Parts: structure tokens; C-alpha cells; sequence
């Protein structure tokens, strides 16, 4: 869960998701490459909650048929506006709770690679 | 002589012999098995070294047209050789059987052809402490080399002359109409070295005859059954 | 929707196709394998516990006249199931003398009522030549699996204590469709279905589970 | 009672069940080689029993043998048919069985390298259901191999 | 692990230094006397079996625990080694 | 499948989702409804296969069928001891007989 | 993720090598006493080797075995002597004080070049 | 059952694949053979 | 006897083995990484099991 | 025993930790994954589902004069939470508006009372000199999860269609460890704890798995 999920999708374009949002979400182009006005197809479920309880709509959206998990893009709260999976989000919530707060995992564990 | 018999305490002094080895005059020197491509097989010892030789592989009609015959003379194995002729052969080019490389114990396994020296090895001791089991469901695939794995090892028992058993079953077999009357005494569970204890069940009524009678210890019709073949998913579970 | 169409189609001691309609999206497999957990386990089933030969001193011997072996006999009556047609019953002992040059099926021991048996032919032993097969064997109730631990007394000399298979469901499985109109194609649909009928009527194996999940159930009341 | 019943003459009766830590060849040896203790000699007489010139000296089941005995075999002295140890008497003979079964562990091992070790063996209930039941009986996870 | 155990390091110069203080107590402990415990209110080690709550017959956990609570001493101290007795003496 | 679509029923759910795996993960090639999906995920592969512990099936193409499974003579009743003060081997001063 | 032969390889319980050899061909095994056969070997598992490559490769697939487990021989009756030289040495004192002192190199030479 | 996947099968096994015992007892123990005849190996061998 | 007690004295064990730790070692032995020590939890048969970790 | 001990913990509001001890090996899990099946779903629960910013056209847009921006602010809003004291209350829509260099809590909305905010503070957004924030946001009694699907219409043209989570439970999980209380070390040990707190108590949310749990059951 974070070999990437980049399934090559194409190359499309929208302005600000209002075509191919819902166009491509019928055939071709899914939730891969496809850049519009910066990010990407990030766009489509984005996980609000907070540092609250943890990423309630991450883990929420995955239990459900919804999110497929195992790190497709997508965009949580945590503590900024990423762009981590709720796949990785789960290891930096194991070593959360595990411990004591995630500030400690945070600076600690690695995103780029 | 294999290339996976030995363990480790003592490699390479303790092996096997192949199933295509000892013959003739063995009592001084070896000597394997060579076709000629034609209804024939010479044994001419080990040293042979005429017109090198092939293994068993793409075969036609005598004549393989395969136009590169894969030889192996020696140590390498130089491309092919292919005499061009309706010749018998390279002198000896036919192995006969893929069995006479591997010992009678390895080319019983069901697909050797996919694993390496060291895995299979310990495999192959396997089938040496396989504990027998009254059940022996016998493995789906299995060489037809098992078929005298059965009666040369005399697990179980044999049938002479004719036929009409007319068993009577239970500890002693009875006879059969062929010359004379002879009860076939079971060896009552016998006896193990290893503590194990080995058991034969019969398996006829009224009369019939091929040439198996009465099965061994782990074995099931003649069919060599040393373990047991179940339905397996491979998957991790928890951590067991 | 709200109250479901549950039908059921049961073949009449084995199979038994229970099938559920309305449901919720995501209450299909929630209700579902709950159920089939508690019949591979927790259930009032019957099966051997001790036997009891003749000639024939412990398991570790052979019946003369008799093609097959104590062992032999002994592992194919583990196969064998029987009915108590009385819940005031806690165990029957039955009787089997065979004869000579027969086959001996399963309906050939104690033609007693109060106890049937679903499953004829059961080849147990064939014997000739020998006429003597005179083998007790007692059966009780049970619920799981309890190989030779209760000591089947009885006897109390050479009734060697037979593994006890009473569970009567064994080999059960679902599946989940999506077609029962309704609103959205995303409702569900539980359609499970018992492949045995050791001595409990399928139907019943049902009711069951979902009883003794009731009991189990209630014990998340008050905390402490 | 745990002796004349299942002992009686001396060697147990063919046929029966025993366990570890009973007796299954009791002879009696003379062999005095701890006379009576000084405050040991109370003990002997406070009860209703009195001394003794023989000792228990038993065989005594080894740690682990839970099956039942198949045959014996009184093998002493007086037949010129054995060939035994000089100044030796009676050499019983008990064949004990048992039957295995299948615990925890063990190695499976085909034939091919895999092998490895019974963990857990989960009643039915859990293990991969096959969408038309068969429960999967074993579970060959890959490592190691 | 043990609970606070990368405490009782911080406090000894050495490792080593740690685990004889920890048997030298639990030998004037429980088997000394059971009534020699820092820790009696609510702190009190405590088992929770299946039966209730009670005190683990071992003793070497207390030390750990009782080498927390900020009293005791260790090192070099009162070099007449029968005084023990005597101080034990008046704990019965 | 034969007996399956021939029972009553056709194609699970459950056994639905498996394959929007194999499409992307480039296992079975998109196409034709999840009947011939699932005959090629047999070939190479296996049925979805569930867990009767946990209640969903495992999210992937898993494989099953049957091999060998044999047994050694090494096992674990005859292969373990425990002992305390009883034993003893006079003359070599250790626990010995 | 398909390739499971890699997710292991990568980081988790494979070697590289190891895939080589598999739908790999691996077959530049050297002769028993000290010269590379001729032809390799038709590794590719999948197609039964040609009855010879096996012989030919088994020859190289011998000295891997004989040697871990000669690791008895003399090489584990040699441990013995590290263990009796150093055995007095034990952690004591405290500051000693001494003035001569070791530099460790940042930076070593390779004799190639 | 029979599933055959065997190609060519000339000549079978050399059979009782336990002849190294036989050549052992039949080549060396002349026993069963009357001494008119027979070389040495075996008793006879050492024997002379 | 092996009267198979299983009663009561199951449980007094458990005192005997709380917070009582044993040595485990392996065969052969090789570096500091060959012993060290766990917390005895019966579990059940006979065969004694570890944390997978410690196998390296 | 037959009987077991059923412990609950509870904290409060969130984090209760309810074990039971004494069952059967095969059921430690039988019982305690089908609960947890129920709590993310099927559940009287309640959130937002649509909202208005007035200026504001759409979603990826930002907000003059707040430090936030849309979708910011929309996010916040997701963990925000409500109470309908009334069984006959299907939606209830809400309004904002507030002074400017303040940082707009939770508690700073339209003080109602058929409805009530657990939650105080809650950021929500942090304007400045920009003294606009008028938002119109619609709430409504749910089930499980629900994204932005129901299309939220109300205003019919800038409605940005919220994700909806009215669940009151969220992320749940539990485990097993045999004991051996009783008699062999097989026995299980449930232990299931709901990190959730959405608006109902933690006990509450049990009895409600357990008990609509029964009435499909009794559909048979």
C-alpha cells in the first residue's frame, strides 16, 4: 500500500473539474495522471475531519464502496492539504495511537519516497 | 549417479544409484543405458565416448528432423551433431529415459523441472521418514515410475500363475486355482524398526485375477501413496 | 420494503435454500456469515461414541471372517447418522449381529424405532466365512467435535472410545445478488443455503443459529 | 487396584489400555541394598503394614506411551531354543501401541522443499470458504521458499 | 517490557548498578517482611485474575516500582553488613 | 461454474469486486461480463474465495487447489521433555538415566 | 502489484538475482573443477530444461552446499579461539587518561585507481 | 483415471531395480550352484 | 499418574507464573542473539511458540 | 462460566472500551466484527449535506477578506455536528454571519434551539477586514456514508453539494488475545471500542448494533 496507483489513464484537462470530471468518470481517464488548474484527479473525495479524531471520511469512504484504497490519491485534512492515501494515512494512525500523537511520526516518516 | 540425494554432515559420500544403472557385469566398474535409435540398447560402461551421444528430446520417427540434435559429448555440450544419415545413431546419442539421470527416488517427483538442487533435496529425504498412514490417498500427479515401487520393494503381495482367489479375507488371503492351495498369511501389522508398524489391506471377493493383490503400508492399487493430498490456498493468515 | 420476503425452499432433509430479499447495502454479508459461523459449531447434533467388538480385544487388531479391520469398521461408522425422535432421549445403544457372506449395510443393525437412519448401504464391513460380527455401539448427543476423550465407558473393558462427530451441518456456504427492486440498484440480497442435514432438518439448523445468536446477544446489555 | 487389575501373574493382560506411570512388568528382586532407616522403621509400623525384602523395582511406563498393549512373550531360561545372556531369567517382551492422530507442529514438506510447521488448527468456523463451501483445509502461505 | 522501565536506567550510573538494587530489595521485601512496601495506599501492585485482586507472590516487580517512588537509596552506604539484621529485627 | 449457473444464480458481488482488481492490476483483460473474467482468473488462478473468520472476501485473485501435503517421522510428542532435580547420573555429577 | 516477485525483491523477503533466474535463463554456471561451460542453460523453469541443463547446472549447484555446511569443519572450530583471547576484557575504572590517539581515515584508496 | 503424459516409452526400468543385492548373492555366494563348475568371487574366491 | 488433574491447580499456576520470566535458547547458538528471555503464557498442546521477530 | 462478565469503560462523549471475557473459540470474532458492521452504517445519525456562500460560485474559488478559502471552510464543516431535539424535525437549514477580524467558532451561528452544537469552537473560517460570510448550510437526519450524490438542491444554483457523514460513529476496531479464566487457554476475549463520538453516546451506539441487529434476525 504505496507503490503508487498510477494506472495510466492519459492525459486530459479540465477547468477546475467541470468537464472531465464527469465525462471521463464514464470511460477513459480515471483517477491517474490528468492535471487541471495544478493538482490532478486529487478532486473527487476529498476527506475533511481533522486532527481531531483522525481522518473520519479517509477511513470512512474506505470501509465502504467507495475509496478502493491500497494509496489511489487522495486528499485528507491530517494536518495540511496533502495528497497522501488513506492507505498511508492508516501506518502514520497505527504508530499514532500506538505510541503518543502523531507529531513524533510526522517529521519522522517519509512521504516523498 | 543424481545430484540431490546427499543432506549435509556427509555431501557427495552419500547418494543413490540410477534407475537406468547396475547392469550385466556390473560387479566391476558401472554401466548405464545408450539407444541406437533402433529397437536396441547397448551398454558399453561409463567411459564411452563414440561419436559423442543425445539425450531424449524432440524425437521423429527414428529420424528426428529437429536438424540439431542436441549432443552433449564430454563436459559441454557442443550445439549439435546430427550425422545427416539414416544411420542407427551417434554411436550411443539416446539417454532412453529422462529417469536415468535423476535417481529412481527423484523422478517419482511430480513436476521436477521447476525447483532447484537444495529445495529439492530435502524433499527427497522426505519420502525417506513419510511416516506411512493407513489412509494413503495417493498424490494426483504421480510418475508411472511408482507402479513397481509397490512389488520390487515387496510392500505389498503378488499373484502367481492363474487367478480364482475365492478370498476369505480378513488376516489370511486365501488361494487361487492356478496349482495347489496356499494361504497368504497378511503380516498381522508386523513389526517397525522405527516404530511405526505397517499394515496390508486385501482387496478381492469370489474370484478375479489382473496382477496386484492386497495393498502395504502407505500404498493404494499398486500406486505408491506415502503421503497424503488435500485441498491447500496459499495466503497468510493472521501469522500462523 | 421494511418487512423482507423471506423464502425459503427446502428439499426435504439435505440442501434447503433460505433466501432473503430487502435488505441495506452492506447488511448482506453482515447477517449472512454470522449464521453460517454457528452451524459449523454450537449445535445439539448426534454421531458414534464407543463401540464394542466381539473376539476382538482393543482397535489395534483384525476381525476374523471379516474382509475389512477393527479400524476399518470403525472409521465408516463415523459416516453413520441417526434421529432421536424424542428429545427425552440421552442415549441409545445399539446392536449389530451380521452373518455370513453379506455385505451388511447400515440397515441391517437394531431395527429400533425411536432412532432412524438417513444414510442406507454405508458399506461398514463383508465379511464371509466367518459369521460373527457381534459389535455394540452406543450414540449420544453432542455438540462439536470430541475425538476419544470421554472415555466411552459402558462396557468397561475393550470398548474402545470412537471418535464423536455429532455436529449434524457440515460444508455451508451463500452468496449475495442485487436485484430486489425496491429503490437503488445497491440493496442486497442474503440467499444462504446448508449442504447437510446430519440429523437436524435444514430448516431448523436455521432457527437455531439465530436463537443461540439471540442468547449471545443479549449479554451486550448491562455493562459494568 | 491398579495393579491386580490390570496386571494379575505379573505381565499385563494383552489388550489393555494403559498409560504413562503404570506398571507393566513388576518383578520382585531381593536385592537388599538400603536396609531400614532409623526413623523409618516408625512409619513402617505406625500403619498396619510391616517391612519389607523385596522393594517395589518395577518397569514403570516411559514418558509417553498412551495406547494399549497388542501381545506379550515370556522368553526365560529352560528352553534351549534362546539364545540369551548367561545368568539370565525370564526376558518379557510387551509390544505397546498407540495411536497418533495429528496435535500441533510436525513437518509437512511435499515434494518439492516446502516444508514447515503445523501453527493453529482453527474448527472449521473460520478458514477461506470457496463460494460453494469446501472449506479450505490447509493454508500454504508463501516466505521462505 | 517493563512499565517505566527506561526510567530506573536514568537514575543508576550503570545497568548493572540497577538490577542489584532491585533483588537486594525484593529480598528485604516480601520475603524479608511483606510489610516493608513504600507502596501500600492505591499504588500497591496488584494482580486481576480470573478470582479478584490480589498481591503477585513475586516480589522482583515491586523493586522496579519501588525504586520509582523516589524514596529508598542505593550505593555505598553503612558499612556494617549485620546491621541489616537489626533493622529488620525491629520489623519482626 | 457449470453446476453455479445452473443451481440458481450467476456471478457474486463479492465475486464482482475481485475483478475491478485484476482489470487495473493487469490480470485478467477487460471486456466481456465477469464470466469469462473469472474463467481466466481460473486458469492461471482460482475462484475469489472468502474467510469465514472475518466476513468479506479477501480483496484479491487468490489461489487454491489441490497438491501434497505429506508428514516426516520428526514430530512433537516423542521430540519434548521437562524434567527438575529427579533426574541424576552418579559419578559424572549431572542429571543422566 | 501483480508481480509478487518483486514486491519482495524490492524490500520484503526476495533477491534480484533471484528473479534472474526464473523467467530469467541464468545458465553462465562454470564447470565443477574451474572453466564456464560452453552453452548456458535454458533456465525459464516454465519449459522443462533439456535433461541436460539440469546435469550441467547441478555441477555449480554443489559447491553452494558444500561449503556452508564445511562452515563445521574448520571455520567453526576457529570461533573458539576469538572467544579465548579476548575474555579478561571488562568495562571498568572510570577516566583513565591517555594521549595518544587514533584517527580513523574518511576516505579510503582503491587500488584500481 | 488416466491421464497419460508419458511420450516414447521404449524399454522399461531396469527391473528389480534391487539387482545389486542379487548380483551379490547369486555372483559371490555360489551356494546354490554345484561346485563343478563356478570361477571364484565369493566363498570360493577366498576360499582358495 | 497422569490423573490429568486439570483442575484448580491450572490456576494456582498461573501466580507461580506471573510476572516470572524464562530463559529460551537456541540450538546451535551463535552472538549475544542466541538466549534472551520471555514470559511463560500457556497456551495449549504442547508446542512452544515465539514471536516470529526473534526467529532472525 | 456460561455467563460472562460484560465490562464497559466509557469516557464520556468518545472512547468507551466494552469487553467480554468468558465465549467459545470461533466466536471472539463472530460477535464483534457483524457489530461493527452496524455502527458505520445504518445509524440515526445527522450532518451537513448542502451549503451557500454568498460571492462565492462554486467550490474551488476562494473567499475575500478570510484567511480560509471554500473548500476549506466546507471541510471543517464536515466534523461540525447537531442534535434534533425532535423526532419531527426532517432538515433544519442554517445561517452565518458574523463581525470581521474575528475567527467565526461554532457556537457563533444561528443560535437556534430545536437543535443544539455539541462541538464549541470548531475554526470554521477566520476573516479579516473582509466583514462578509453570510453562508447558508442545510443539515439533515442520515444513515451511514453519503457523498456528494444527493445533489443538495435548496438554492438550486450554487448549492455546493456537500460529503455527508451523519454517523455519528466513525473509524472502529476492536481485537481477541485468549485468556483461559475457565478452563483451556482457547477461549476468546471480545474487547470492541468506538473511537466516535458524533452525537451519540458510546453505550448507546452498542445497543443500537446489537438490537437492529435482533430484528433482521427475527425476519426468519
Amino acid at each position: 500500500i504505496t507503490q503508487v496507483r498510477k494506472e495510466k489513464k492519459g492525459a486530459g484537462m479540465a477547468f477546475a473539474t467541470p468537464e472531465e470530471a464527469l465525462a471521463a468518470y464514464e470511460r477513459g481517464e480515471v483517477a491517474l495522471n490528468a492535471p487541471i488548474v495544478v493538482a490532478g484527479r486529487e478532486t473527487s473525495v476529498g476527506r475533511l475531519k481533522f486532527v481531531f479524531a483522525n481522518p473520519d471520511e479517509a477511513l470512512l469512504a474506505v470501509a465502504h464502496g467507495l475509496l478502493d484504497l491500497q494509496d489511489v490519491v487522495t486528499v485528507r485534512y491530517l494536518g495540511r492539504r496533502l495528497e497522501t492515501s488513506p492507505g498511508r494515512i492508516l501506518f502514520a494512525r497505527i504508530v499514532g495511537e500506538a505510541v503518543g500523537d502523531e507529531k513524533v511520526a510526522q517529521e519522522l516518516i517519509q512521504m516523498d519516497v | 549417479c543424481p545430484v540431490e540425494t546427499p543432506e549435509g554432515a556427509n555431501i557427495g559420500l552419500i547418494t543413490s544409484l540410477a534407475a537406468y544403472a547396475r547392469v550385466d557385469a556390473l560387479g566391476f566398474i558401472r554401466t548405464p543405458y545408450r539407444r541406437v535409435k533402433n529397437g536396441v540398447v547397448t551398454e558399453e560402461v561409463v567411459y564411452m565416448t563414440a561419436s559423442e551421444e543425445d539425450r531424449y528430446t524432440i524425437a521423429q520417427a527414428n529420424t528426428p528432423l529437429e536438424g540439431d540434435r542436441i549432443a552433449t559429448d564430454r563436459v559441454v555440450a557442443r550445439r549439435r551433431g546430427e550425422p545427416v544419415i539414416v544411420a542407427p545413431e551417434e554411436v550411443e546419442f539416446m539417454d532412453v529415459s529422462p529417469k536415468q539421470v535423476f535417481s529412481l527416488n527423484t523422478n517419482l517427483i511430480p513436476f521436477l523441472e521447476h525447483d532447484d538442487a537444495n529445495r529439492a533435496l530435502m524433499g527427497s529425504n522426505m519420502q525417506t521418514q513419510a511416516v506411512p498412514l493407513i489412509r494413503a490417498q495417493a498424490p494426483v500427479v504421480m510418475t508411472g515410475l511408482e507402479e513397481r515401487v509397490v512389488r520390487d520393494s515387496l510392500a505389498a503381495l503378488y499373484a502367481e500363475e492363474d487367478g480364482e482367489v475365492v478370498k476369505v479375507d480378513g488376516t489370511r488371503i486365501a488361494v487361487r486355482y492356478e496349482d495347489g492351495r496356499l494361504v497368504h498369511p497378511l503380516r498381522r501389522y508386523a513389526r517397525s524398526n522405527q516404530g511405526t508398524a505397517f499394515d496390508q489391506r486385501p482387496r478381492v471377493r469370489v474370484g478375479q485375477r489382473v496382477d496386484l493383490l492386497a495393498d502395504g503400508p502407505a500404498s493404494e492399487e499398486g500406486f505408491l501413496a506415502l503421503g497424503q493430498n488435500v485441498l491447500v490456498a496459499i495466503m497468510p493468515f493472521d501469522g500462523y | 420494503l421494511k418487512a423482507p420476503v423471506f423464502t425459503a425452499t427446502t428439499q426435504g432433509d439435505h440442501y434447503g435454500e433460505f433466501v432473503l430479499e430487502p435488505l441495506e447495502r452492506g447488511f448482506g454479508v453482515t447477517l449472512g456469515n454470522p449464521l453460517r459461523r454457528i452451524l459449523l459449531s454450537s449445535i445439539p447434533g448426534t454421531a458414534v461414541t464407543s463401540v464394542y467388538i466381539e473376539d476382538v480385544l482393543h482397535e489395534f487388531s483384525t476381525i476374523p471372517g471379516v474382509k475389512e479391520d477393527v479400524v476399518e469398521i470403525i472409521l465408516n461408522l463415523k459416516e453413520l447418522v441417526v434421529r432421536f425422535l424424542d428429545p427425552k432421549m440421552a442415549s441409545t445403544t445399539l446392536i449389530l449381529r451380521a452373518e455370513g457372506p453379506k455385505e451388511v449395510r447400515a440397515g441391517d443393525f437394531t431395527p429400533s424405532a425411536d432412532v432412524e437412519i438417513m444414510n442406507p448401504d454405508l458399506h461398514i464391513a463383508t465379511l464371509e466365512e466367518g459369521g460373527k460380527l457381534y459389535m455394540e455401539v452406543r450414540v449420544d448427543r453432542g455438540v462439536g467435535y470430541v475425538p476419544a476423550e470421554r472415555h466411552g465407558i459402558k462396557d468397561r473393558i475393550n470398548a474402545i472410545p470412537v471418535d464423536a462427530i455429532f455436529s449434524p451441518v457440515r460444508r455451508v456456504a451463500f452468496q449475495v445478488e442485487d436485484t430486489r427492486l425496491g429503490q437503488r440498484t445497491d440493496l442486497d440480497k442474503l440467499t444462504l443455503r446448508i449442504w447437510t442435514d446430519g440429523s437436524v432438518t435444514p430448516l431448523e439448523a436455521l432457527n437455531q443459529a439465530v436463537a443461540i445468536l439471540k442468547e449471545h446477544l443479549n449479554y451486550f446489555a448491562n455493562p459494568e | 487396584a491398579a495393579l491386580r487389575d490390570l496386571d494379575e501373574e505379573g505381565i499385563v493382560r494383552i489388550g489393555a489400555e494403559v498409560k504413562p506411570g503404570d506398571i507393566l512388568v513388576g518383578r520382585t528382586s531381593f536385592k537388599g541394598e538400603q536396609e531400614p532407616s532409623p526413623e523409618e522403621r516408625l512409619l513402617r509400623s505406625i500403619f498396619g503394614e510391616k517391612a519389607r525384602d523385596v522393594k517395589d523395582t518395577s518397569l514403570r511406563v516411559p514418558p509417553g506411551e498412551g495406547g494399549i498393549v497388542v501381545g506379550r512373550l515370556r522368553l526365560r531360561r529352560g528352553d534351549p531354543g534362546v539364545e540369551l545372556k548367561p545368568g539370565v531369567r525370564e526376558v518379557v517382551r510387551v509390544f505397546v501401541a498407540q495411536k497418533r492422530k495429528l496435535q500441533v507442529g510436525d513437518k509437512l514438506a511435499n515434494r518439492h522443499g516446502n516444508k514447515g510447521v503445523v501453527a493453529k488448527i482453527l474448527p472449521v468456523e473460520d478458514m477461506p470458504h470457496l463460494p460453494d463451501g469446501t472449506p479450505v483445509d490447509v493454508i500454504l502461505n508463501p516466505l521462505g521458499v | 517490557a517493563e512499565p517505566g522501565i527506561d526510567k530506573l536506567f536514568g537514575m543508576v550510573d550503570s545497568k548493572y548498578r540497577l538490577t542489584v538494587v532491585v533483588a537486594k530489595r525484593a529480598q528485604q521485601l516480601l520475603r524479608h517482611r511483606f510489610k516493608n512496601t513504600v507502596l501500600e495506599p492505591e499504588e500497591r501492585p496488584k494482580m486481576r485474575t480470573l478470582e479478584g485482586l490480589y498481591d503477585d507472590p513475586n516480589a522482583v516487580t515491586w523493586a522496579m516500582k519501588e525504586l520509582l517512588t523516589g524514596r529508598l537509596f542505593f550505593g555505598e552506604n553503612l558499612v556494617p553488613e549485620d546491621r541489616l539484621q537489626k533493622e529488620m529485627e525491629r520489623l519482626y | 461454474f457449470g453446476k453455479r449457473q445452473g443451481e440458481g444464480f450467476g456471478v457474486d458481488k463479492r465475486e464482482k469486486e475481485v475483478l475491478a482488481r485484476a482489470e487495473k492490476l493487469g490480470l485478467v483483460s477487460p471486456g466481456k461480463s465477469p464470466e469469462e473474467q473469472l474463467k481466466e482468473l481460473f486458469d492461471l488462478g482460482k475462484v475469489v474465495l472468502y474467510d469465514g473468520r472475518t466476513g468479506e472476501p479477501f480483496e484479491g485473485p487468490i489461489v487454491v487447489g489441490q497438491m501434497f501435503i505429506m508428514k516426516l517421522y520428526h514430530m512433537v510428542e516423542d521430540k519434548m521433555h521437562a524434567r527438575s532435580t529427579g533426574p541424576y547420573s552418579l559419578i559424572t555429577q549431572q542429571p543422566l538415566g | 502489484f501483480n508481480p509478487l516477485y518483486v514486491m519482495a525483491q524490492s524490500g520484503a523477503r526476495g533477491n534480484p538475482q533471484q528473479i534472474r533466474q526464473l523467467c530469467g535463463m541464468r545458465g553462465l554456471m562454470q564447470k565443477p573443477s574451474g572453466e564456464t561451460f560452453e552453452v548456458p542453460v535454458r533456465s525459464s523453469f516454465r519449459e522443462g530444461l533439456t535433461v541436460l541443463e539440469y546435469f550441467i547446472s547441478s555441477h555449480g549447484a554443489r559447491k553452494g552446499g558444500a561449503d556452508t555446511a564445511l562452515r563445521t569443519a574448520d571455520s567453526g572450530y576457529l570461533t573458539r579461539k576469538l572467544v579465548d583471547v579476548a575474555h579478561e576484557i571488562v568495562v571498568r575504572e572510570a577516566d583513565c587518561g591517555t594521549t595518544n590517539y587514533i584517527s580513523v581515515p574518511l576516505f579510503q584508496m582503491d587500488e584500481v585507481t | 483415471e488416466i491421464k497419460r503424459f508419458g511420450r516414447i516409452r521404449e524399454v522399461i526400468p531396469l527391473p528389480p531395480l534391487t539387482e545389486i543385492q542379487v548380483e551379490s548373492y547369486k555372483k559371490a555366494l555360489q551356494a546354490d550352484v554345484p561346485p563343478e563348475k563356478r570361477e571364484n568371487v565369493g566363498i570360493q574366491a577366498a576360499f582358495k | 499418574r497422569q490423573r490429568d488433574i486439570k483442575d484448580e491447580v491450572w490456576d494456582a499456576l498461573e501466580e507461580v507464573i506471573h510476572g516470572k520470566v524464562v530463559l529460551l535458547n537456541r540450538a546451535p547458538t551463535l552472538h549475544r542473539l542466541g538466549i534472551q528471555a520471555f514470559q511463560p503464557v500457556l497456551v495449549e498442546g504442547q508446542s512452544i511458540q515465539l514471536h516470529p521477530l526473534v526467529c532472525e
